[PDB]
This record gives C-alpha cells, structure tokens and sequence, in this order.
C-alpha cells in the first residue's frame, strides 16, 4: 500500500492528470459513473456475478438500483481525487473503501477489472484531451485499491 | 414512506435552501466536520462505539479519519440530490443497504441527530438557526425510512 | 414567443442534456482557449460579424487582443449558466431572457445569431478529434434555437 | 485599474479569501445572488433607481425578471475568481464588465454600493470562517470595478 500510495502522491504527471480528468468527469457525474458501469458490463461480463443484488444492469438508469450505485461510486473518486496532497489521508480513505470489497470476496486482480472500462470512459468522455498517460495515471490509482485487498 | 418523505423534502424551497446554506459551511473542511461529528456521537451515544468496534479505540485514528472522512462524501451525495426525486430516493436507497446489514435500526440512525446540532452550533456561529436543524433532521427522517 | 415551449423540450430531454453536459465538459476545461476559437471560427464563417464587434479593434490578434480577450473569456461564462440551468425550466427561461437583452438591444436577430453554429462544430471537432459526433451539434443547436426565440 | 489589479493579485490572502468564500457562496450560486440583490435594496433603496426594466424586486425570487439577473450576476463573480493567477486577465475580463455598466451611467461611486451588502451576505453565509479580512478581500475586488467606471 505504502509503495502504491507513494507511486501516485509523488507523481506531479499523475496527479495533474487525475485532477483534469476528474474535473471533466465532474461535468457530468451521473452519466460518468452510468457510462462507466456501461462500459465494465459490456466489456468484463464475468464481473456480473458480483452485482447480483442489482438485478438487469442492462437497462442503465431505468434501473434504479444500478442508478443509485452508478452515483454512489463516483463520490468514492471524488474523495479518492481529494486525498491525492495527502498520502497519510489517500492511504487512510482507500483502506477504508477496502474493507466492503475485501468482504465481498473481490480481490486485487478482480477489482483492476475495472481498468480497461475506465480508459474507454475516458476516451468517450475527455475528447482530444485524453492521452495514454490519462490512462495510466488511473491504473496507478486503481493500484492504490488493489494493494489494499 | 421514502417516496413521500423524499418528495416533501424536493418540494420544500425553503428546506432545500437551509441544507445547502449550511452544507456550504460544513464542507469547508470535510476532514475536520466530519470528524467532529463522529466525536459527537461517540460522546453522546457511548453504545455508538460498539458498532464502530472495528475503529478500535475512538475516545490519534487512523481508521476513524478515513470512516469520517467518508462519511462526508454521502452527505455530499443526498445534498446533491435534493432537486430530483427518484435520484434521492435512489442514493438513499443505496445507502441503506450496508446500514440494515449492520442492524442499524431507524431508531439508533436518529442518534446523529444531536450530534448534528451540535456540530452546526460550532461551525455558524451567531448564524446557528433552529430551523437549519429541522431540515437536517427532515432528510435524516428520509433515510430513517429507509431503515 | 416560442420561448417557453423550446424551453420546456429542452428540460425533458435528457440524453440531450446529457450530450450538453458532456461536450461541456471539454469545451470549459480551457474557458479562454476556446471561448477564443468560437470567435475566431465566427470571424471566418461569418465575416459580418466583425462589424458588430468593431469596438474590439483587432480580432486577428487573438489572445493579443485584450477586449476580444476579455469577450471570449466573458462568453463563456454565459454558456456555463446556461449548462447550469437545463434541469430547471424556469431558471433556463429568465437566464436566456435575461441574456437576450442586450442582444436584442444591438439589433442581432435570431437569424445572425444561429451564424454561432457552425463555429460550435468546428470547435466541437477541433476539442472532440476522434470522438466528436454531429449528435453534440444537434444538441447545441437545440440550445441556441431557444435563445433565437428570444431575439 | 492597474493600481486595484495589482492590489488584489499582490496579496496571497486577498486571493486565497476570495477562493475560499466563493467556494461556499458557490454551494448555492442562485440563493447566494438572491440574497446580494435582497441585501442590496434593503441597504441602498436608492439604487432601486438603476433596475426599472426589473419590476418590483421586492418580490425577489419569484419575480423571474430579477432572478434572471441575480444568478446571472454570479457568473461574472465566477470570472473574477477564475481570474485571479493572472492579473492581465482581471483586467481585460473587469474593462469588459465595466461597458454595459458605464453606458448605465453607474459611477465607481454608485457600484460600491455593492460593498456593505456583500459584507452582511458572507456574515450570513459564511459562519464561523467569516473573518473581516474576507470582507476586505471582497472591497478590494469591488475597487477594481470601481477604478474602471
Ligand atoms: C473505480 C472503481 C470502484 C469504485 C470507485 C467503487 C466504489 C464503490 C462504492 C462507493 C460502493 C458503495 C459502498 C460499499 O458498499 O462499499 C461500492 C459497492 C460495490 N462495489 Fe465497488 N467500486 C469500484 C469497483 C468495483 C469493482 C471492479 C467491483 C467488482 C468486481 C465492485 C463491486 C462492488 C459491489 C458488489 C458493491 C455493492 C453493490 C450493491 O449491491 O449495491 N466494485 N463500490
Ligand atoms: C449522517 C449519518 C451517517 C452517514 C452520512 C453515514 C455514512 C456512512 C458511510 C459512507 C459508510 C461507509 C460505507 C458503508 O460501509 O456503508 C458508513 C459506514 C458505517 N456506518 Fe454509517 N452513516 C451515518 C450514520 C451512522 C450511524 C448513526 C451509525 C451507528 C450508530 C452508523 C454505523 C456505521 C458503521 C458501523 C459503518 C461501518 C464502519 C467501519 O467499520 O468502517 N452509521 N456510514
Ligand atoms: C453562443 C453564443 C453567444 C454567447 C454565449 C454570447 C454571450 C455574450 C456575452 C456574455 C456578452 C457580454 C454581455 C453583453 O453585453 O450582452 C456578449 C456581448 C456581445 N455579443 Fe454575444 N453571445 C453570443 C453570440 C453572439 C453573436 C452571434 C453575435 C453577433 C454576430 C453577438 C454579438 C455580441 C456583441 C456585439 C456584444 C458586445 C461586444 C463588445 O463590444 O464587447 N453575440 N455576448
Ligand atoms: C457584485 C457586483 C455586481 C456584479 C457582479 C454585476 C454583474 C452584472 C451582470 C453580469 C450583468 C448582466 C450583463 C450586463 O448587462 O452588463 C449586470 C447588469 C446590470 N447591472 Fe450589474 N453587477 C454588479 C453591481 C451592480 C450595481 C451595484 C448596479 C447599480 C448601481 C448595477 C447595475 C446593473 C444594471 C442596471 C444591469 C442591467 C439590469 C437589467 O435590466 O437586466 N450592477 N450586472
């Protein structure tokens, strides 16, 4: 964790690149995080079994449940994004967002599942402000999530 | 009851606009409210400290600024909600599932709400108004339904 | 007037509000760089414009220029209230009646101002590269249509 | 007006105060322009005068009229915010502000009216994070305007 804490919070590239790209998102936080579910069940279907809870999670906002949770994980970025000053509070947040997902069996390898939806939201999202760092700078802080599980 | 309560609270103007006055002041330092509202409770309900035993000792806690620091952010949520009925009812929907999980009874959930007050008299000062309580406690009451 | 019945389409469209939202976002990461390649896109389409905007001297000086500096900047804060208010028909109506004013009051009508669009594509294009679609286009245009009602 | 930009853009407090207080103003950028304007004719009827085309604005929000130019108003405060890293932007941004108010013929004078009303505004907005100094920021921001009418 410390190492992955350290790989993003001492990154001037990273963390300018997570503040613009967050800035973008914030636009729109709603169909962001509507797009991006969109995007981790069209492209990783296998991740579908964990949201069983969730039911029909093609049908996008119609679903209310997948609504409300689309929503709900955007504000975990938002903090995350408002931790990047901080390693001590990046460290202390992520553990805390862990612990739900170490209970649900998801490991670090299941959660970077996440990875390649997060790039295609970017691109459809960041339009010629989007570049191959953009989308590494994501990875890092994923790497952050997935050191703790 | 969460679809009539929540729609109360998105037709209230007056309500909606002494949540976001005050959310205004107490998320200028989410690190620093939220903490003072988790010390709030802990005081106030001491059988609060059981449900968070896994914070370990909350009476220098690293567990207890990441949980308060958190819980900030979904309070951001339902005050980013409060214009539109079905996504309030949905966030608040959201919400509630891990706090049933946990057995965190409609009753137990209303013990934040002195803590609230308090945590509004420290941060408005002389512009501290008993009506911004009420509208804390009225969207409170929308997930207390939940419950 | 046909104010308030675009007003009211506007409000109950919402993955047109979601294509408003989205272009917005890349278009006001750099409110002056672009507010500035609008006007300068409006200058080449519709070279007319620089009589109206005579006070503003020398508008091929781009950034050099500090009135036309000043009006692209400025520009682009009445796009953001505008974004801002399409969840409230209401508040979307007295915000374009508001904005219509002064327009009205420097004779552009609803014809001279639709010459907007095309510049929106083309700095749509240029902000967008590979992602762009003329869908963001069509919402833009919805956009401006409810402020043409007004003049 | 150079004199006033530089007074404001020289001093990290005055721009940090101006940051600050407009980030809270900005949780509710309609009741905050709302509530400026209420400040305004309650404090200064006199310039009551200057807003005919308005109506009666003692209706305040449900008079559309005024609520168009109050949230509007917001958005050129915004500008000056943003503005503030870079004093050659104050300027050009504060000269271009400033034509549709001299063509009103509002003197420097007759704009500080502003002033006392913008003080009660962030007392009441603000809680215990008012200090005088950010009533200070605000009266250095306003000279700008002034020293271009
Ligand atoms: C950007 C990455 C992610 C973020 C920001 C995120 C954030 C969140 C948040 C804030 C919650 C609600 C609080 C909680 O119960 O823990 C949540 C719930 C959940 N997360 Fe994630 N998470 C992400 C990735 C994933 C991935 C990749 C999976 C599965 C492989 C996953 C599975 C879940 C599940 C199953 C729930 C509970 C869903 C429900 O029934 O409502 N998460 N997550
Ligand atoms: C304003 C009221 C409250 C807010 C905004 C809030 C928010 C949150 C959030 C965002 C989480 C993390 C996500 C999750 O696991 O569900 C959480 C966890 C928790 N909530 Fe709450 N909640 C509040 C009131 C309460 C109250 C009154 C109790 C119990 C007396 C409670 C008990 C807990 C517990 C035990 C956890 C898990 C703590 C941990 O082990 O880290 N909540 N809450
Ligand atoms: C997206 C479309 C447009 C937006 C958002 C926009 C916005 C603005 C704003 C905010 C101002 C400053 C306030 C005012 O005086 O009204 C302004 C001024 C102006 N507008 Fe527009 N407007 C647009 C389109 C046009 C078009 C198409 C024309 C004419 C072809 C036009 C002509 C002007 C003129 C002449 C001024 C005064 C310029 C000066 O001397 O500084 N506008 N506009
Ligand atoms: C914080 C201070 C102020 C801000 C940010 C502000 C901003 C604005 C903006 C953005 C507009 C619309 C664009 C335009 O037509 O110029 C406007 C219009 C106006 N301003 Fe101001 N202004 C302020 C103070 C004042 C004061 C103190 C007066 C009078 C003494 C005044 C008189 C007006 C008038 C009469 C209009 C046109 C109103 C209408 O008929 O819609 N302004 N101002």
């Amino acid at each position: 964790v410390d190492a992955a804490v350290a790989k993003v919070c001492g990154s001037e590239a990273i963390k300018a690149n997570l503040r613009r790209s967050w800035g973008v998102l914030s636009a729109d936080i709603e169909a962001t995080g509507l797009m991006l579910m969109s995007n981790l069940f069209t492209l990783r279907p296998d991740t579908k079994t964990y949201f069983t809870r969730l039911g029909d999670v093609q049908k996008g906002k119609a679903n209310s449940k997948l609504r409300g949770h689309a929503i709900t994980l955007t504000y975990a970025l938002n903090n995350f994004v408002d931790s990047l000053d901080d390693p001590s509070r990046l460290k202390c947040v992520v553990e805390k967002f862990a612990v739900n997902h170490i209970n649900r069996k998801i490991s670090g390898d299941a959660f970077g599942a996440i990875v390649e939806p997060m790039k295609e939201t970017l691109k459809a999202r960041m339009g010629n402000y989007y570049s191959d760092d953009v989308a590494g700078a994501w990875a890092a802080l994923v790497g952050v999530v997935q050191a703790a599980l | 009851r969460v679809a009539e309560l929540a729609n109360a609270v998105v037709s209230n103007a007056d309500q909606k606009d002494l949540l976001r006055m005050s959310w205004g002041v107490l998320s200028v330092d989410m690190e620093g409210t939220g903490l003072m509202l988790m010390a709030n409770l802990f005081k106030t309900s001491p059988s609060a400290k059981g449900k968070f035993a896994r914070l370990g000792d909350v009476s220098d806690n690293s567990k207890l600024r990441g949980h308060s620091i958190t819980l900030m952010y979904a309070l951001q949520n339902f005050v980013d909600a409060l214009d539109d009925v079905e996504r309030l009812k949905c966030v608040v929907e959201k919400f509630a599932v891990n706090h049933i999980n946990r057995q965190i009874s409609a009753d137990e959930f209303g013990e934040i709400v002195g803590p609230l007050r308090q945590t509004l008299k420290a941060r408005m000062g002389n512009y501290f108004d008993e009506d911004t309580v009420a509208a804390w406690a009225s969207l409170v009451a929308v997930v207390q339904a939940a419950l």
